[PDB]
């Protein structure tokens, strides 16, 4: 018996995170187990279920009544849920297997995004800071191989209750300039450049 | 929960290499795993005990693995090959083909020569006074940059203790020549704090960068230091 | 006579009126004594015996153990009854009925069976008889096959038919082997 | 303890003697299959059963259990060694002699405790190793065993035939005579 | 396939 489910997946931070499972050809004396890889550890065990909608204290499980399909469900999805969740049968003296799973991304809803475009300097060479920029933008990689940029990242400052993305670019070229460096990128119309 | 050691392994072709598994107490199943991100979770050995029972699963006759005690258990690769450049991960589970736990794992990177390897640059970029002025906030950029093999570990120490609020480090490093395959990586981080932490000068930022690289066992011909496993830092303090 | 250490392990299953009711012991048994037990209908494992105190207190304090026993009764006994159903319990092998005299015994050789269920009569004429018969008990061949010796005395004379009445899950109408003087 | 059928999934048995150790499945008393624990492989009894599939896995890793399980038990009730029972021999035909035609003889050796036996077939004082076939070990509630031992043969009036059995519990080996009369 | 049944093991 082998799972299908979703390749990636992009949810709302504070609302449930709903993972789907397909599992047609599953016996009946079978398993369904959940696991999560948080990206650069060991995975972590979730739940798992037989017949019964499963419940703890992390998420929660649910298997149809034909079996063939179950779900996982992540009461208050938060910056610590984003991570890749396989959803594997057992099993006899089989042994586990991980598919492509589902890399869940946890996505923030930004308040007041206000763009900007910083240039940063040594405590040369130069650094740009694309900053406070909405979680709906996505950054590109840059075109000339002699410029470094940074995948958008998501800061998180409990301390105030506050959220933002960045992304940073680089090189030692003299045609680099922070209004030429996330010119690869389709950048907001309103974005601050000093 | 399950313990693995080292946690980190650099090493050169032909050399043989131990990975120990310590599982959790009173489970008497372990079970062995490879992880590469082009290979999946590849299912190695398992033991019910001191013994195991089926010897296949195991890649070549230079994978081998032992748990003599009934806990403890070593798998030990000889004469490496690049090919066995992976993860290696170990689950425990009280019994056999019950709920299986995961260690940490050990990242294991097999090179051709060790003339490649290199510990990073650590730089800290302090915030733009156009940031503090719009936003009312202040964003330190950390970056590590021309380190191969690329095992490293990104940290902000802020006032001597170490934190995590207000930081967002990138998950994999990038490639600075991604043409060519022995290319030497770049890693940056945010440390985002209000503008008033900053301006005080009596604040300390610092950046750590945890490089695994050569240990004193093995040999250095060149010049230049040897890039052996260390810490790379960058300091700033506050700026009124 | 040399020393020798014996331990067993019995997971057994108990069905009753099909899929109605369906029991699991699991019996942990040193030598020819059961020390430990997990039962369905208890939901826990009990000692039956002091040497059992110290599995059962252990197991017990483990969630992940007493989860895999509590989901054993589906997973094992409910799970391969489904398997039984078109394998085992559709087995029929149709029995060979013989009549020996052994002459004032009569011996009706009720041989290569399956189930064990089984009924057999002897009569006398249309008379059945009752008073001077005796059966052996079921013998298991072991092949997935029993066998049955039903033993009559009887005083014979001339025109007296001696009939042996057989019923079997395997046949919708009985085999009725006669003897006659 | 009372059911229409009873099943044992499975007969798990380890003795220190060989070491030696036995992985068997029983439906309501007889064999279903047995796992070559050297060989490595499950041996079905009937043959509708070898459309299933049994890792021997499963069984490799039980034993390894059991291994672990005696070894401690042995600690605990301080080397307390099985107390060698008086096993019972029974040497009968699977079906009614007549001489040309083809049978097989069995012997029920029941009430084996440890599970350590030498069933071996004897014709005129004389060792016959073909056509002999054996069961595994088959367990009992009383928590001992029996064994079954088969030889395949066409019925002789001088040719007789003895089963010689060998166990602790016997002062001498027994042997039981079978006539075909 | 028929599902067996798993003896625990016996501490320690
Ligand atoms: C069953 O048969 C075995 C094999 O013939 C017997 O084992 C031998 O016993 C003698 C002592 O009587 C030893 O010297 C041999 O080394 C044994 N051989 C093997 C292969 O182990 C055994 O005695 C027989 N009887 C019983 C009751 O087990």
């Amino acid at each position: 018996m082998k799972t299908t489910q979703p390749p990636s997946m992009d949810c709302a931070e504070g609302r449930a995170a709903n993972l789907p499972c397909n599992h047609s050809t599953i016996s009946g004396n079978e398993y369904v187990y959940w696991y999560r890889q948080i990206h650069s550890q060991g995975p972590q065990y979730i739940i798992h279920g037989l017949k019964n909608n499963e419940t703890n204290e992390m998420a929660s499980l649910i298997i149809t009544e034909d079996r063939k399909s179950s779900t996982l469900i992540l009461p208050h999805a938060t910056l610590r849920d984003t991570a890749v969740y396989y959803c594997i049968v057992l099993g006899g003296a089989d042994g586990l297997t991980f598919g492509k799973g589902t890399h869940l991304i946890i996505q923030p809803y930004i308040q007041n995004p206000d763009p900007a475009v910083y240039q940063l300097r040594d405590s040369d060479k130069s650094v740009c800071l694309f900053t406070d920029f909405d979680s709906q933008t996505n950054v590109s990689q840059s075109k000339d191989s002699d410029v470094y940029i940074t995948d958008k990242c998501v800061l998180d400052m409990r301390s105030m209750d506050f959220k933002s993305n960045s992304a940073v670019a680089w090189s030692n070229k003299s045609d680099f300039a922070c209004a030429n460096a996330f010119n690869n990128s389709i950048i907001p119309e309103d974005t601050f450049f000093p | 929960g399950v313990s693995q050691s080292p946690s980190n392994k650099v090493t050169e072709k032909g050399k043989d290499v131990e990975l120990r598994c310590d599982p959790i107490s009173g489970h008497t199943a372990l079970y062995w795993y490879r992880q590469s991100l082009g290979q999946g979770l590849e299912f190695l050995i398992y033991f019910q005990g001191n013994s195991a029972p089926d010897k296949s699963g195991l890649p070549s006759d230079r994978f081998s693995a032992e748990r003599t005690g009934g806990s403890v258990s070593t798998l030990t690769i000889q004469r490496t090959q690049q090919e066995d450049s992976a993860v290696y991960l170990c689950a425990s589970s009280f019994r056999f083909t019950d709920t299986q736990y995961f260690g940490p794992g050990t990242r294991l990177t097999v090179l051709e020569d060790l003339k490649n390897v290199f510990p990073p640059e650590v730089a800290v970029f302090e915030p733009s006074e156009a940031e503090i002025s719009h936003t009312q906030k202040a964003t330190l950029v950390c970056l590590a940059t021309g380190f191969y093999p690329d095992h490293v570990e990104l940290s902000w120490w802020v006032n001597g203790k170490e934190v995590h609020s207000g930081v967002c480090t990138d998950p994999q490093p990038l490639k600075e020549q991604p043409a060519l395959n022995d290319s030497r990586y770049a890693l940056s981080s945010r440390l985002r704090v209000s503008a008033t932490f900053w301006q005080n000068p009596r604040n300390h930022f610092r950046c750590q960068v945890q490089f695994y690289g050569l240990s004193e066992n093995d040999e250095w011909t060149q010049d230049r230091a040897k890039p052996v496993t260390q810490i790379v830092s960058a300091e700033a303090w506050g700026r009124a | 006579s040399p020393e020798d250490f014996v331990y067993q392990f019995k997971g057994m299953c108990y069905f009753t009126n099909g899929t109605e009711r369906v029991r699991l012991v699991s019996r942990s048994i040193y030598n020819r004594e059961e020390i430990v037990r997990f039962d369905s209908d208890v939901g826990e494992f009990r000692a039956v015996t002091l040497l059992g105190l110290p599995a059962a207190e252990y197991w017990n304090s483990q969630k992940d153990i007493l989860e895999r026993k509590r989901a054993a009764v589906d997973r094992v006994c409910r799970h391969n009854y489904q398997l039984e159903l078109r394998t085992t319990l559709q087995r029929r092998v149709e029995p060979t009925v013989t009549i020996s005299p052994s002459h004032n015994l009569l011996v009706c050789s009720v041989t290569d069976f399956y189930p064990a269920q089984i009924k057999v009569r002897w009569f006398r004429n249309d008379q059945e008889e009752t008073a001077g018969v005796v059966s052996t008990p079921l013998i298991r061949n072991g092949d997935w096959t029993f066998q049955i010796l039903v033993m009559l005395e009887m005083t014979p004379q001339r025109g007296d038919v001696y009939t042996c009445h057989v019923e079997h899950p395997s046949l919708q109408s009985p085999i009725t082997v006669e003897w006659r003087a | 303890i009372v059911a229409d059928h009873v099943a044992s999934y499975g007969v798990n048995l380890y003795q220190s003697y060989g070491p030696s150790g036995q992985y068997t499945h029983e439906f309501d008393g007889d064999e279903q299959f047995y796992v070559d624990l050297g060989r490595k492989e499950t041996v079905w009894c009937l043959p509708v059963l070898r459309q299933f599939r049994f890792d021997p896995q499963f069984a490799l890793t039980n034993i390894a259990v059991l291994k672990h399980n005696l070894n401690s038990l042995i600690k605990r009730s301080n080397s307390t060694a099985a107390t060698n029972e008086v096993p019972e021999v029974t040497v009968f035909s699977k079906s009614p002699v007549t001489l040309g035609q083809p049978n097989i003889l069995i012997c029920l050796v029941d009430n084996i405790f440890p599970p350590v036996v030498n069933i071996t077939w004897l014709s005129n004082g004389h060792s016959v190793t073909e056509g002999v076939s054996e069961t595994s070990f088959l367990s009992k509630s009383d928590h001992s065993f029996f064994k079954i031992s088969y030889l395949t043969l066409l019925p002789s009036a001088e040719e007789s035939y003895d089963c010689k059995v060998e166990h602790w519990g016997l002062d001498k080996p027994l042997l039981k005579h079978w006539e075909p009369e | 396939a028929p599902q067996p049944e798993l003896p625990y093991p016996q501490p320690g």
